């Protein structure tokens, strides 16, 4: 049950916002690394 | 248990669109003997489908 | 488990406070309820009806209560 409640907050939700602002351009890569928290973050290239 | 029902009609049935739920939960009643009408019909226009009795 | 008056609300209280901050984890933010067995009573076979469509919202959605 926890598969798509983390995978669609913490994985999907990240990334599709980072689509639309500019923080993944079609044609990079997506570095998706554990922070010093403990979670799932995307490691995003350019900003707003 | 969902992914071996969807992989059951979309390999030998080649349609993983006929597969029917039946949540047997709000039907525990005594009156489900002439209305149960509901798996009966749906099974008649489609001979092929995979009935699944979920809990 | 306690005495009749020793704050079993305050328990859940205090666990939602930190969803809204952020100490908890995204897969553990979960929507709190209030499971309140008089409610499905309430007015003057319906009570089968009425505890199956509010159990039913939380498997889906995955939440405590
Ligand atoms: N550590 C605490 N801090 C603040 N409020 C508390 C604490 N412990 C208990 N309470 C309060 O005590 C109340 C207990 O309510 P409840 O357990 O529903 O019935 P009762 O008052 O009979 O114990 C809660 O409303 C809560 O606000």
């Amino acid at each position: 049950r926890p598969l798509n409640r983390l995978i669609q907050h913490a994985l999907l939700t990240q990334l599709s916002r980072l689509l639309l602002d500019g923080g993944v351009r079609p044609g990079e890569i997506a570095k998706v690394t554990v922070d010093q928290e403990g979670e799932i973050i995307v490691i995003r290239n350019h900003g707003i | 248990k969902t992914l071996c029902v969807k992989e059951l009609a979309a390999f030998l049935f080649n349609d993983p669109g006929a597969i029917v739920r039946i949540d047997m939960s709000e039907y525990m009643e005594k009156h489900a003997v002439s209305r149960l009408g509901q798996l009966t019909e749906a099974v008649r226009r489609r001979p092929y489908t995979v009935v699944l009795f979920d809990e | 488990v306690g005495e009749p008056g020793v704050g079993k609300t305050a328990i859940a209280e205090g666990l939602a406070n930190r969803i809204v901050k952020g100490d908890i984890p995204s897969s553990l933010q979960k929507k709190v309820y209030s499971l309140d067995i008089g409610s499905l009573l309430a007015g003057a076979g319906e009570f089968e009806e009425r505890l199956k469509a509010v159990l039913k919202e939380l498997k889906e959605a995955q939440a405590i209560v």
